[PDB]
């Protein structure tokens, strides 16, 4: 039941190494630059 | 019978007479519904559901809006399939 | 004032820059985005195809290189978008505004990907 | 005088044009209570958002050679048993949706989990709101097209398009509706 599929690395490695960092950097860059009301 | 000729032909006739023959008569009878008055006079959501919120304006000179097209087109389709269906019954085996 | 120099102040140089999409005012920001995106997108495919990891494969080299050029254009489009968000939060040219830049970034994505696709069609 | 769904038709009063994608289209006058129109506007997006992902998923699965067809995915067996999938989905979706509703009531906007609005990248403007609806409506219409085309043609979306392109006049809704025995007898 626990064993993940044999294709899990193919999806998660690019997802956590290329996709989430891109969204995380965009989120952080916008946040720090945001001006107070 | 060819369905394309019969169905299109009947629809054209019913659209033609509706636009050119009975449009004046139909509009006059629609005003007989004005003599009675509006259904409701309220400002609640359920009262709004009984009013002509959207008025279907048309650029046609005679005022033959889409609702009229649907009405007269439906009669043509209904008559067209009656003609086709009845003619189909000829030369039917065991039917 | 500033140190005058032919490079900084010359007639021929000034006219050339004034005709570039970036400096050509009077054009909608979206259209300028497409014009700029197409030029960069078309060039971006070159280096990936010739020097990529799959460069020596006969037919896969063209596809892999162009597909990577399309990816880089997508990343650049994100950079343009977030730059507008940070820079314009509150003047003569419509481009340098929150509304203008957002259109500009969208045009760059459309133009850039079209340029990458157009470059591929040239090869095959 | 914004464009309207019907030429020469002044939009109804209850539609002011403030909402994104407001073309004055409401022949039945469903949205006239300001308390329901706001709910419907949110309901339009969420149906469209699920449609947009669904259309991409069906197209993506077909383009990537996934089998069987999108309407037979449930029959296929995966690592997790089908019985275990539903409890996982019910708990996860129940949590996301319940917090989705709670934020909407407090703020009146759309978001994710605890963030309302959920715009990490800062991309948000009247134009983006309009583009979301128009692409959302197209996906909603597109998905129904997939479902009906599966019923009649019994071919996947891209497969149907190729057949039409190859033989435009020979292959079309006219052909399939009169050849159900042939297509369904294969
Ligand atoms: C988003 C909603 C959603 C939609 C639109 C569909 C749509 C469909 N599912 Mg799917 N499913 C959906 C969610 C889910 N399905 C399943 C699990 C299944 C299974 C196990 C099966 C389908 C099947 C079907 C089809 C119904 C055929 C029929 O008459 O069987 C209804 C049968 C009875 C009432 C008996 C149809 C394509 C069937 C299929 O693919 O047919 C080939 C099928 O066998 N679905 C799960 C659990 C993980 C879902 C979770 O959200
Ligand atoms: C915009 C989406 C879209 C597109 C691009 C296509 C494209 C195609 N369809 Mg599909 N289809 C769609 C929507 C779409 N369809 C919808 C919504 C339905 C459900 C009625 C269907 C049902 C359908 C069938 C049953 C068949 C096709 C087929 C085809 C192919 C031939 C064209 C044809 O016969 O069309 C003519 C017939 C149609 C039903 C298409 C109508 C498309 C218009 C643009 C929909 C407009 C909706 C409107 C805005 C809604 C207003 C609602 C009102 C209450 C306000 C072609 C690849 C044929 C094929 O070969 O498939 C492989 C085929 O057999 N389509
Ligand atoms: C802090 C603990 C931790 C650390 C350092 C790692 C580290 C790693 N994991 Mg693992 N992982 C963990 C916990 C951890 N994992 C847990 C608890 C789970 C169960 C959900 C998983 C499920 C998991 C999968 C399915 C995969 C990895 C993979 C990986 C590798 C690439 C990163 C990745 O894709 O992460 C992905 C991480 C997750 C999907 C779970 C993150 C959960 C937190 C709360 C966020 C890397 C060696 C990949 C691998 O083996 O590549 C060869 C891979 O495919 N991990
Ligand atoms: C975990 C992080 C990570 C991952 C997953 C990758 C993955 C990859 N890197 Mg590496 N790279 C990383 C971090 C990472 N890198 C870092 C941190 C650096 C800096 C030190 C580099 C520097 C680097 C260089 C300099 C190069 C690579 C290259 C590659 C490719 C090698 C395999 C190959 O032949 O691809 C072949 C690639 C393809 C056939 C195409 C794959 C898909 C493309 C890239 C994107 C497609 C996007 C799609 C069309 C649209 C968007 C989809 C999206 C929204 C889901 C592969 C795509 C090589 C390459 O080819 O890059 C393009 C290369 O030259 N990387
Ligand atoms: C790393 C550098 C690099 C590399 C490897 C390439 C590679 C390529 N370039 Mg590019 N190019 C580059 C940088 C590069 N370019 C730069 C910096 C510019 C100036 C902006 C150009 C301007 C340019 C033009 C104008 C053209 C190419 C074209 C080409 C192709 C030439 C094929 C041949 O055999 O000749 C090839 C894909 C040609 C092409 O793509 O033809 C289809 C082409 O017309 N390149
Ligand atoms: C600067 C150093 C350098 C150089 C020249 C290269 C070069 C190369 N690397 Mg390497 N690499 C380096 C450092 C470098 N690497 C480092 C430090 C690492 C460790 C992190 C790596 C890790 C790495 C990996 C993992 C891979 C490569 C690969 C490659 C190849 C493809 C790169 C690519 O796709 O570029 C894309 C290029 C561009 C998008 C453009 C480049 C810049 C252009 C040409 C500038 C032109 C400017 C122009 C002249 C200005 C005109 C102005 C005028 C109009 C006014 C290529 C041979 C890939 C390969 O397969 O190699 C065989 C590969 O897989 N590299
Ligand atoms: C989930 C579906 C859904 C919902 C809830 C809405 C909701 C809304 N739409 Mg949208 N719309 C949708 C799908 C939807 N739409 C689709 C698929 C299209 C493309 C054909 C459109 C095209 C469209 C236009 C052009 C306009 C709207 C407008 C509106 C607003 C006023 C009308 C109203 O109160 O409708 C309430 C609707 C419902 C309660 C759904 C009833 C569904 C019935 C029961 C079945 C219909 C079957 C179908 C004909 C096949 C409202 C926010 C107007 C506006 O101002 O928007 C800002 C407007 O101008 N919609
Ligand atoms: C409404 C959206 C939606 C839904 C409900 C599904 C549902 C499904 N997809 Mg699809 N898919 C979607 C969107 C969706 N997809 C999108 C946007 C894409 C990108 C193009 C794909 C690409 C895709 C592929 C390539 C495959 C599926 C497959 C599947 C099935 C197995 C999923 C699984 O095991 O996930 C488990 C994995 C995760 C939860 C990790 C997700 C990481 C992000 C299932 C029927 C598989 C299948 O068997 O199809 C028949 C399959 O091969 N999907
Ligand atoms: C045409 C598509 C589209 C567009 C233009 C928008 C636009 C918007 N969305 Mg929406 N959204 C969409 C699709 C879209 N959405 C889908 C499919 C989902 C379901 C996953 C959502 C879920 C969602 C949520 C939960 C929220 C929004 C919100 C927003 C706003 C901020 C984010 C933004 O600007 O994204 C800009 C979008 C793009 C630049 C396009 C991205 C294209 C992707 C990466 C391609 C994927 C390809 C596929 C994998 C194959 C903005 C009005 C927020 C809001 O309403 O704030 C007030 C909000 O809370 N959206
Ligand atoms: C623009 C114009 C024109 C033209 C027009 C046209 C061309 C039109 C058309 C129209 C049409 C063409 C229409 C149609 C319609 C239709 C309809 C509306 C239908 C309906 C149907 C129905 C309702 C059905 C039913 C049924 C069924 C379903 C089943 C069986 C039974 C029956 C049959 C009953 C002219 C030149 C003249 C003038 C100028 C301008």
């Amino acid at each position: 039941p626990f064993v993940p599929p044999s294709w899990a690395p193919s999806v998660f490695v690019p997802l956590t190494g290329l996709v989430l960092p891109a969204i995380a950097m965009a989120t952080l860059f916008v946040y720090i630059e945001k001006e107070a009301p | 019978l060819d369905p394309q000729i019969v169905i299109s032909g009947s629809t054209a006739a019913f659209l033609a007479i509706g636009r050119f023959v009975f449009l004046g008569y139909q509009r006059r009878e629609a005003n007989f519904d004005s003599t009675v008055g509006p259904k409701t006079t309220g400002a609640t959501y359920f009262d709004d559901l009984q009013k002509n919120s959207t008025i279907f304006a048309t650029n046609d000179p005679a005022g033959f809006n889409i609702i009229d097209v649907a009405g007269w087109g439906a009669l043509g389709h209904a008559v067209g399939f009656a003609v086709l269906a009845i003619n189909s019954l000829q030369g039917a085996n065991l039917s | 004032g500033m140190l005058e120099t032919p490079v900084t102040s010359a007639p021929i140089v000034a006219t050339y820059l004034s005709n570039l999409p970036a400096y050509r005012t009077g054009v909608a920001p979206v259209l300028r985005g497409v014009e700029i995106g197409l030029a960069h997108g078309f060039l971006l495919a070159g280096p990936f195809i010739k020097l990529g990891p799959l460069r020596n494969v006969p037919e896969t080299a063209e596809i892999a290189g162009s597909l990577s050029a399309a990816g880089l254009v997508l990343i650049l489009a994100l950079c343009l978008s977030i730059y507008g968000s940070a820079q314009f939060q509150s003047a003569r040219d419509p481009l340098f505004s929150a509304d203008g830049w957002s259109e500009f970034a969208a045009g760059f994505l459309v133009g850039g990907e079209a340029g990458v696709a157009w470059a591929y069609v040239c090869t095959q | 005088a914004r464009p309207t769904w019907l030429p020469g038709l002044n939009p109804p009063a209850h539609l002011k044009g403030a909402l994104a994608g407001d073309n004055g289209f409401d022949p039945l006058g469903l949205g006239q209570d300001e308390g329901r129109l706001k709910w419907y506007a949110e309901a339009e997006k969420t149906n469209g958002r699920w449609a947009m992902m669904a259309v991409a998923g069906i197209l993506g699965q077909e383009l990537l050679g996934v089998t069987p067809a999108w309407w037979e995915a449930g029959a296929k067996e995966y690592d997790i048993p089908a019985q275990a999938l539903t409890p996982i989905e019910f708990i996860v979706m129940g949590f996301l949706e319940i917090k989705r509703y709670q934020g909407f009531k407090q703020t009146g906007t759309s978001g994710f989990i605890n963030s309302f609005p959920f715009d990490p990248a800062g991309m948000n403007s009247p134009s983006m709101a309009t583009k979301e609806v128009k692409n959302g409506r197209l996906a909603m219409v597109a998905f129904i097209g997939f479902c009906v085309q599966a019923l009649a043609t019994r071919t996947q979306p891209i497969e149907g398009l190729t057949a039409h392109l190859a033989d435009p006049f020979g292959k079309n809704i006219t052909y399939y509706l009169t050849h159900l025995p042939e297509t369904l007898g294969s």
